[PDB]
């Protein structure tokens, strides 16, 4: 999830995106 | 290793910034 | 808990605490 | 929809709870 | 272990969202 | 107090609560 | 430092970076 | 109090210690 | 992304989170 | 400036990435 | 150990008040 | 720079005023 892909490393504006709806 | 409380919260700041109109959910579990 | 008007940023931070472990949405188009 | 509960009017505690997952 | 002056700047944002017009007193030590 | 209570686990709105006026 | 009007969870984040290790009060009501 | 001397008017950091423990 | 008027602190943290690595400058007297 | 053209007015994210050194 | 990310989203609002009109650069690396 | 001097140890007002323009 979010917290496992984005807490451990940063996640570009990109792979944020994918979290949207 | 991250706090993840503190994480979460920038996170939610970020995909609010991120996504805009379209909105999102957050689901940490 | 704040009896206040809760907009953008502030609104999604107040979810955040407010609904813990369990997440929340947050679509403002509906 | 939150943004008229919350936003443009005010949400008590338990209408913020109505948003959580 | 925590950072303490991370986790104070989110507990007083906490804080003022709970306490509401009650307010607070932030005692870190 | 709040930080040796609130900064090592997370406290629910419930236990912030006692640190209000 | 800014001069600017400060509320909500501005001025409480503004009070938390001031004051530092001694802490602070906010006290909306008095 | 706080809200009168910063929110709704302006205070320097000087006011802003004021309100320090 | 937002398209929304973005203000002191919170034009500093989309900056922030645009910029990335690259860091940015926040000059408002410009 | 940024204030001129995102604070007043709004910027799109590519507007934002100017500011980026 | 700081977790960096945090950290400077943190530090650049402290500038954000400290700085007031006179702005600043952020430059982390 | 900034990084190493103010996330490892807190920078006081008068330390964060070194980045400022
Ligand atoms: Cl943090
Ligand atoms: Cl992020
Ligand atoms: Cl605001
Ligand atoms: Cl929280
Ligand atoms: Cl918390
Ligand atoms: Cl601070
Ligand atoms: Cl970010
Ligand atoms: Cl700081
Ligand atoms: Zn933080
Ligand atoms: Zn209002
Ligand atoms: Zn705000
Ligand atoms: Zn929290
Ligand atoms: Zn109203
Ligand atoms: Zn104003
Ligand atoms: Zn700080
Ligand atoms: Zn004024
Ligand atoms: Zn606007
Ligand atoms: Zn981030
Ligand atoms: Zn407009």
């Amino acid at each position: 999830g979010i917290v496992e892909q984005c807490c451990t490393s940063i996640c570009s504006l990109y792979q944020l995106e994918n979290y949207c709806n | 290793f991250v706090n993840q409380h503190l994480c979460g919260s920038h996170l939610v700041e970020a995909l609010y910034l991120v996504c805009g109109e379209r909105g999102f959910f957050y689901t940490p579990k």
